[PDB]
């Protein structure tokens, strides 16, 4: 009958494909323009945050996972609300268990074994939601890209969301600077590619941008309305 | 266990299982209740008049306690279902709050069983509407109806089932501060809404009513005849 | 893991269940088996037409007793006559240690037929493909049933299963009354069994069984030699 | 190459859908056409 | 084989092409059939509208309730499929009391509204248990209360999507509504003039006249609690226009 | 899987349940039965379908059931299903008497079997049972009964009924011949047997093909006896004389 | 060979009675490419499989068919490998529970009814295909001597004089039903004589000992036997001298 | 060839063919190829992991996993089954070391992963594997040894293997080795040879090869392959493939 | 090269043809069995 290879998750394409998972991936790049960075000793997100009207609010982007640790959603925000709990928990329970934060890496390990689980039975749906981790630990700055299709990437810098491509392509002609730079240029190289996705007729204002840091001897912080404008001055 | 969702969203928001359980209610007996100052009345069409049955066993007017009775309109067996569990509810009230349940609570808890239906896994919705009606502690009468989708509102008079829409017209055209000024003016506005649908008078009307602390009262064929002949004089003057 | 939960035989729009008809229809392609209650005993037979020499006869048998008192014979799919001679054989004994007395043949007949059921309408599973008759001697009296794929029991006096089960019937039919013994119904079971067998039938090719006082037995391929030589 | 043969399965695919769909609206037709006649006892 | 329709070829929890959940937009399309309601959050209090939209005159409006009280600081305009807004409503005042229980304080109104809203997407089907839901609630609620943080106005479509709004407008209406909003909308309006305002747009785009009995106003004030306005009481704002 | 799932428990686009109504129609292809509720009784007769003489019959009925001291009921449509279904009769009116040390009222027993059959048309996915039974019984509330049942789980209290083959004519004949109130055991007897010889116009109706059972109180005590073949064969020729007699 | 409905997919009838996923998976035991024949004799029973290496990157001594169920018991698995090894686990857990239950070691003809019930289980419910693999065990019996037996998808099991499965079991059949119907009391090397003889004279290929695998028991020697390089050669030379 | 029996691993097609676990290898042959190499002393891993963008890290999405303290895991495939079936070897190993009080032997842990994956190719409610993966392990009482396990379920061990898109061409490569001759230190040298030779510069832009061996070298601990050891090596294979 | 793509489209052709066929003989199937009753036709052996 129908096309018999979209419907199910459980149902391999005779091209070896699951056109679910490239369903969900869609869903993420439907989303709003997310863009991370990392220098040596910092791990900065910023978000183009959306509003659904010119009176509504625009979305929360940045989200707290643990004491060290926050994330960048885009796609289906209940589901980055329900993989956020789930995060928080581990975080807690690492905390809980061991008195150490959960290591950036394990986490993400954590979700990606936890979105691939949906990912192989029959009536689940993957999670329709691509997070942006950027975390501190004993190794560095860390900054990871979950897909999902419960892939889940070590970046340098990476952007999803809507129109990514073009803040992509800013990270990738800059990389070589991240490393060196200090917080206020590195998240200033961040507006630069979140800027990069915007159409002509609109810049940042302190409204549709949320800036989360996490460093060395820095709480992750989410930067709000008024508290941009200093990471603001000074692009254009 | 079976957990198929058999009532999925369609294309432009509809509910269709809801909508076919709507549809068996409109194909039921016309179904008719008033609230009057005093007296609560209800009345059903009975296409069933097949003469070697006991009208016992298929009463469509069931007291749901003490001071609270229903009438439905679509399928007999959830109908049953419903007023079982109903009963059960209203008994278990009485027990945990020591008063007798009020319309409205019943009505919620009736309204609230075909909603879950309506959205739980592996059951299709209830497809009755039903017509709970009955009077408060503080005296006050009632009347509700719950339709399928679980939607519930109180109505001064109102039909389900078949010519629910004609019906309601001639209520909407008759319900006035005079037509239930008394008992007897609320029975035969019943009646006379039920004649603008029933085939035949009186051998297609079932009509029982309730007052002020007293129970339901199912009206024998020998009062129907007796309204009727008055709504009859009534009508050639 | 989880199975279906939803029937798959549900009512045509006729009205009828075609997964039960098609049951049937398995049975009926199968090999032909007769049963005849004489007097005192009732008498099980098929045909054991193996399709080469291969097959070592004595490996696997049609006729099964599930008591001392009761056995069975088929005539459809032999894994589902297994899985029903396992299943006849726990409720006989599930019946023996509930009542410490030998479940009457009409018992078991009904529990069967109730997981028969059973399969006609649970989730996710299709009709048995075989059909039954059990054999038993209880309350000093022959009995012997059939229960086709749906659970339908029936008390019958002699009967035949399978390939050319219509004609089997006929000639049991013209050719049985009340007064045969278990000799006589034996005989009367090979010729029915004659009737519908293409080629010469053998010992190892038939397998007959009987129940009477003595309770059930398999005949020996001996035993079938002295009957068969009889014609 | 592959490109050319799941182009031929898409068609192969809607033109059976579409047969199939003419069967299941005809075999509906028929249902409803016997089922229409009698009113269903079960609801009253 | 056949009889088999298309309304259940589809998985609840599939996804389309362009990544939106099947049930998610068939609940959102369900939400533009409920009555259209009105919300304006001002510094001095949050205002819901909403039209009772009477069938026929037998109906009693005071029976048919779409803004109902969480607490006494938080309320909720409900537009679509009034019978799915019940579960979330009873959801939404368990978790006010039990927050009040172990916490002693009342729970922020964007707290209520995240907790509500993790529920929209909670359905599915065999992978859950019995009593989980299988579809998405086809109802736009409009949460709107006082807390720690000042008047709160929010919204939650059926895909669990909760945003502050200054106003919003929900229902049939939707579109033409918000863009009154847009139109008359200030930062610093005043509660009269928010509620004379969510009447105006209700009369421009209700079907039947605007009177005391074919819609519900209510307010939620940084003094006194959620405040339902009745007849000699709605009279006395809807006559000024 | 949903491809395979025959959606039994789903509504129709014009708010029908097809499974119910094609057991239904099963149902009036079986095996005829016909109770009458008389002044002093209540019977059953049931023809019988599978008549070749190959058959034992060793059991106390074929199609009567009896169901408790004070109750018995017939069945029309699937065999394996009408067992089952007697057999829950069974278990639900031996609870009631374990419960309330007394016999259950049979509207009661209806009422529970109904309820059973609603929640295989509810939920489950499971197709409904293809059986509509025929009750008749006794209690000290309500008498002689004798009640209805629908795969749907719809009853309704009966003075005279038939569930099967030609059971449109048979009501038919009923309404026309069922005098109220005033039908004993044997005008209730005999209606009953002209009823069946309009009904089994193939089988010209022999004692072979029909099975009656009466439901009469004796000293306190409900006797329900299946009727000999003897006093059947009287039955049928009695109806023989009458026939013959209305052409005089 | 009607159809209707979904008979074609899942495990339910057809018009005619027919399970077409059984069919379907007897075809799927011909899909593996191999042949494997087995036959008894007075004192012995030989299973011999077709042991064929496409690439010579394998390690041979991983690619076999013959798998050692319990310490007296033999088999050798034809069709999809995964169902094959699959069905020969449930099969090493079916007769250690015997042996954990019972007290003795589990009866061939015992074991393939277990692993044949388990198949029925198969070819009843409808969310589990069949496995498409076929079973051939033997062993000695204490009293009834040496066991050859089978289980197909069907859920059919029966003991065999001589039997074979795969890709060529009908010219090897016929073959060793020409042979049986002589009946000239097979000793052991008689045995493994007509085994290699009708693998190789239904598949022309005289085989070299490394193409082929032989397990054999006997009543002196009980234990399983894997029949290594040198004997399988010993006993090919001995085909060729005649 | 499909389009009514492709639709469930529970369903057989009329030649008795599961389409299902067809597609997840038609999915595990369009990755990027690892390589396994089995010598005296150890087995030696390899794969041309492709950088799909540069803004990743030099070791994201590894495709050499460690299940064990002397077992690794070269996969090819879709990576999240991949590391679902990462973490089943290492809960397997776990529990064997937990159970029995020894390390697993790699003929034992293929079997159980392989098992598992094959229980995936048998249900309508769940969806075949799309990935295989190469296991390999050191122990002196027990030599090297390396399996493949693909999406059917099939164990088989391996003198050397290949998995992934270039496969064909890698095994070609690799049968030109005497591996059965040759030690750790130059098998790692041929296996970035190999990659570097199968692998495309025109269709899949970049890759960057990740190494691992585990064997007497490294006293059974798999380890990646030291970095020194990994430039000697991939000089080497630019200076061959000039 | 477009030899094999006209082979590819005559082999989609004839696949279509023969499933064509195959589905209108289970539908005629489906229609002769599950539907449209025989008057003559007495219930099967389960129905009593
Ligand atoms: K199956």
């Amino acid at each position: 009958f129908r096309n018999q290879y979209d419907n199910d998750v459980t149902v391999w394409s005779p091209q070896g494909r699951i056109h679910q998972i490239e369903y969900a991936m869609e869903a993420v790049k439907q989303g709003s323009a997310t863009v991370g960075l990392k220098s040596k000793t910092h791990a900065v997100l910023v978000a183009l945050k959306r509003a659904q009207s010119e009176l509504a609010a625009h979305q929360k982007k940045i989200l707290h996972v643990d004491n060290h640790i926050g994330i960048s959603i885009a796609g289906l925000t209940a589901d980055a609300r329900l993989l956020c709990n789930f995060m928080r928990q581990e975080c807690l329970d690492s905390r809980f268990v061991f008195d150490r934060p959960l290591p950036v890496s394990r986490l993400v390990s954590l979700i990606g074994s936890k979105t691939q689980i949906p990912t192989q039975r029959y009536g689940r749906r993957p999670y329709g939601v691509g997070l942006l981790i950027a975390g501190y630990d004993d190794m560095g700055p860390h900054i990871f890209q979950t897909c999902p299709s419960a892939n889940y990437f070590d970046c340098r810098a990476m952007s999803i969301g809507a129109r990514s491509q073009s803040a992509r392509t800013y990270l990738e002609r800059h990389m070589s600077e991240f490393m060196e730079c200090n917080l206020n240029e590195l998240v200033k190289h961040g507006l630069r590619a979140l800027r990069e996705t915007l159409p002509a007729e609109q810049d940042l204002t302190t409204k549709n941008v949320s800036i989360g840091i996490v460093g060395k001897d820095l709480e992750f912080t989410i930067y709000d309305d008024d508290d941009v404008s200093p990471f603001l001055e000074g692009l254009e | 266990s079976y957990d198929r969702a058999i009532t999925v969203f369609s294309p432009d928001g509809h509910l269709f299982q809801v909508e076919y359980a709507q549809e068996a209610v409109k194909k039921g007996s016309t179904a008719v209740g008033v609230r009057g100052r005093d007296i609560v009345v209800l009345g059903v069409e009975k296409k069933s008049v097949a003469k070697l049955q006991d009208e016992r066993t298929v009463r469509k007017i069931c007291a749901l306690d003490d001071n609270v009775c229903m009438a439905f309109a679509g399928l007999t067996a959830d109908a049953r279902i419903v007023i079982n569990r109903a009963r059960v509810e209203c008994q278990s009230h009485r027990l945990t709050v020591e008063d007798p349940v009020t319309v409205e609570y019943i009505t919620r808890y009736i309204a609230s069983l075909k909603q879950r239906y309506t959205q739980s896994n592996g059951r299709r919705p209830f497809g009755i509407s039903a017509l709970i009606v009955g009077f408060d502690f503080d005296g006050t009468p009632r009347l509700y109806q719950t339709d399928p989708s679980g939607t519930y509102h109180a109505w001064k008079a109102n039909a389900i089932g078949r010519g629910a829409k004609s019906v309601r017209e001639f209520l909407e055209k008759n319900y006035t501060d005079e037509a239930i000024e008394t008992d007897d003016l609320t029975i035969k506005l019943v009646i006379k809404a039920l004649l603008e649908v029933v085939q035949s008078g009186g051998k297609n009307i079932e009509l029982a009513v309730m007052r002020r602390d007293q129970s339901l009262k199912i009206l024998n064929p020998e009062e129907i005849e007796k309204y009727v002949a008055e709504i009859e004089k009534e009508k050639e003057e | 893991e989880r199975g279906y939960s939803f029937s798959l035989t549900t009512f045509s729009p006729s009205g009828k269940l075609v997964q039960i008809e098609y049951a049937l229809a398995a049975v009926a392609g199968g090999a032909p088996s007769v049963g005849i209650k004489a007097a005192n005993g009732v008498v099980l037979a098929t045909e054991k037409k193996q399709k080469s020499i291969l097959y070592d006869e004595r490996s696997v048998h049609k006729v099964e007793p599930i008591t001392k008192h009761i056995g069975l014979v088929y005539s459809g799919m032999g894994p589902d006559y297994r899985v029903l001679v396992h299943r006849a054989r726990k409720l006989a004994q599930q019946y023996y240690l509930v009542y410490q007395e030998p479940i009457p043949t009409a018992q078991l007949v009904q529990r069967v037929a109730s997981v028969m059921q059973e399969y006609t309408q649970s989730g996710g599973v299709r009709p048995f493909g075989v059909s039954l008759l059990i054999c038993g001697w209880n309350e000093g009296r022959p009995y012997l049933f059939q229960s086709d794929p749906s659970g339908a029991y029936f008390a019958w006096k002699a009967t035949a299963m399978g390939k050319n089960y219509v004609n089997g019937k006929t000639f049991l039919e013209k050719r049985y009354n009340e007064d045969l013994e278990l000799e006589d119904a034996i005989h009367t079971a090979i010729l029915t069994l004659k009737e519908s067998f293409e080629g010469q039938m053998t010992e190892d090719n038939i397998e007959v069984g009987i129940c009477n006082e003595a309770g059930f037995r398999r005949l020996t391929p001996t035993e079938v030699k002295d009957y068969l030589a009889a014609i | 190459e592959e490109k050319v043969r799941e182009e031929y399965e898409e068609i192969l695919n809607t033109k059976l859908a579409e047969q199939y769909d003419a069967f299941v609206k005809f075999t509906h037709d028929q249902i409803m056409r016997r089922y229409g006649e009698q009113p269903a006892s079960y609801v009253s | 084989m056949f009889l088999t329709r298309s309304e259940y070829d589809r998985g609840v929890n599939t996804f389309s092409p362009e990544g939106r959940l099947f049930q998610v937009e068939y609940a959102i399309e369900a939400i533009k059939l409920g009555s259209t309601a009105i919300g304006i959050q001002t510094s001095e209090g949050v205002c819901l509208a909403v039209e009772k939209r009477i069938t026929s005159p037998l109906m009693e409006p005071s029976s048919i309730e779409k803004i109902v009280e969480i607490d006494a600081h938080i309320g909720c305009a409900m537009s679509g499929l009034i019978a799915d807004a019940k579960t979330l409503i009873d959801k939404a005042r368990v978790e006010t009391q039990n927050h009040w229980f172990t916490y002693n304080e009342t729970m922020t109104v964007e707290s209520v509204t995240q907790a509500v809203s993790n529920l929209a997407l909670q359905f599915g089907e065999e992978d859950a248990d019995p009593g989980a839901m299988s579809r998405p609630f086809g109802v736009a609620l409009l949460f709107g209360g006082v807390d720690e943080k000042g008047p709160q106005l929010f919204h939650m479509d059926p895909s669990g999507t909760f945003v502050q709004c200054d106003a919003r407008a929900i229902g049939s209406a939707s579109e033409g509504a918000q863009s009154s909003l847009q139109e008359v909308y200030h930062k610093s309006m005043t509660l009269k003039e928010a509620i004379k305002s969510s009447l105006i747009i209700l009369k421009q785009v209700m079907e039947e006249k605007l009177n005391a009995t074919n819609i519900e106003l209510a307010t939620v004030q940084p003094g006194q609690n959620f405040h339902m306005f009745t007849k000699e009481e709605l009279e006395e704002v809807i006559k000024d226009i | 899987s949903r491809r395979y799932d025959s959606r039994t428990t789903i509504f129709s686009p014009e708010g029908r349940l097809y499974q119910v109504e094609y057991a239904m129609e099963a149902i009036g292809h079986a095996g005829t039965c016909l109770g009458i509720l008389a002044n002093d009784g209540v019977l059953l007769a049931a023809e019988r379908r599978n008549i070749h003489k190959l058959l034992d019959e060793v059991f106390f009925s074929e199609k009567i059931y009896k169901l408790n001291e004070d109750m018995a009921c017939s069945v029309a449509g699937i065999t394996s299903d009408a067992n089952v279904l007697t057999n829950e009769l069974r278990l639900i009116a031996q609870r009631y008497l374990l419960q309330y040390q007394e016999p259950i009222p049979c509207e009661q027993l209806v009422t529970a079997l109904c309820d059973i059959k609603q929640a295989y048309t509810q939920f489950g996915g499971k197709r409904p049972f293809g059986v509509s039974l025929l009750y008749i019984g006794w209690d000290k509330h309500y008498g002689f009964q004798l009640y209805q049942s629908d795969p749907s789980g719809n009853y309704g209290g009966w003075k005279a009924t038939c569930i099967g083959n030609n059971s449109a004519a048979a009501v038919s004949m009923l309404k026309q011949d069922y005098k109220e109130g005033e039908m004993t055991l044997k005008s209730a007897l005999a209606l009953a047997i002209k009823v069946l010889n309009k009904t089994m116009d193939v089988s010209k109706l022999s004692a072979e093909k029909v099975e009656i059972a009466t439901l009469t109180r004796e000293n306190g005590k409900t006797v329900i006896r299946v009727l000999k073949q003897k006093e059947v064969e009287q039955l049928i020729k009695k109806h023989e004389e009458e026939e013959a007699k209305a052409e005089r | 060979g009607s159809s209707a409905g979904f008979d074609r997919h899942i495990t339910i009838f057809s018009p005619e009675g027919r399970l077409y996923q059984v069919e379907y998976a007897f075809k799927a035991i011909n899909q593996g490419g191999l042949t494997s024949v087995a036959v008894r004799g007075k004192d012995c029973a030989v299973i011999v499989t077709q042991k064929k290496v496409p690439d010579k990157l394998l390690d041979s001594s991983t690619v076999t068919h013959l798998f050692k169920i319990t310490e007296n018991i033999g088999c050798v698995m034809t069709g999809m490998t995964a169902d094959s090894r699959s069905q020969v686990q449930r099969a090493r857990y079916e007769a250690a529970n015997w042996k954990y239950k019972y007290g003795y070691e589990i009866p061939v003809d015992m074991l393939c009814k277990r692993i044949a019930d388990i198949s029925q289980v198969y070819t009843q419910n409808a969310e589990m295909r069949p496995l498409g693999c076929c079973m051939i065990l033997i062993g000695i019996d204490e009293e009834q001597g040496p066991q050859v037996y089978k289980c197909d998808p069907a859920g059919y099991y029966c003991g065999f004089k001589a039997t074979a499965a795969g890709v060529k079991q009908t010219e090897s059949t016929s073959f060793l039903e020409k042979k049986v119907k002589k009946k000239f009391d097979w000793t052991f090397e008689q045995t493994v004589e007509t085994a290699i003889t009708c693998l190789s004279t239904v598949l022309s290929i005289d085989f070299k000992p490394s193409e082929i695998e032989v397990g054999v028991v006997t009543v002196e020697n009980p234990k399983f036997r894997i029949l290594t390089e040198a004997e399988i050669d010993a006993h090919l030379v001995a085909l060729a001298e005649r | 060839i499909g389009t009514g029996y492709d639709l469930s691993a529970s369903t057989f097609s009329p030649d008795g063919r599961v389409f299902q676990v067809e597609y997840a290898m038609k999915a595990v042959e369009n990755s990027s190829t690892a390589i396994g190499i089995r010598c005296k002393d150890g087995v030696v891993f390899g794969v041309e992991k492709l950088v799909l963008s540069k803004l990743y890290e030099e070791g994201s999405n590894k495709r050499l996993f460690n299940v064990d303290r002397h077992v690794g895991m070269a996969v090819a495939g879709l990576l999240a089954d991949a590391r679902s079936l990462a973490d089943i070897a290492r809960e397997e190993a776990s529990n064997f070391r937990s159970n029995f009080g020894y390390n697993i032997p790699l003929k034992h842990l293929a079997d159980r992963v392989a098992m598992y994956v094959h229980a995936y190719t048998l249900y309508s409610a769940v969806r075949p594997f799309g990935c295989s993966f190469m296991l390999g392990s050191y122990s002196v009482n027990d030599g090297a040894q390396l399996y493949m396990i693909d999406p059917s379920g099939v164990s088989y061990g391996y003198w050397g293997c290949a998995i992934g898109k270039a496969r064909q061409a890698a095994k070609t490569e690799i049968e030109k080795l005497q591996m059965k001759e040759m030690t750790c230190r130059d098998i790692v040298k041929e296996v970035a040879k190999i990659i570097y030779i199968v692998h495309d510069e025109v269709k899949d832009k970049a890759f960057e090869l990740e190494l691992s061996w585990v064997g007497e070298l490294t006293n059974g601990r798999h380890e990646i392959v030291p970095k020194d050891i990994r430039e000697e090596a991939e000089k080497y294979a630019k200076e061959s493939l000039k």
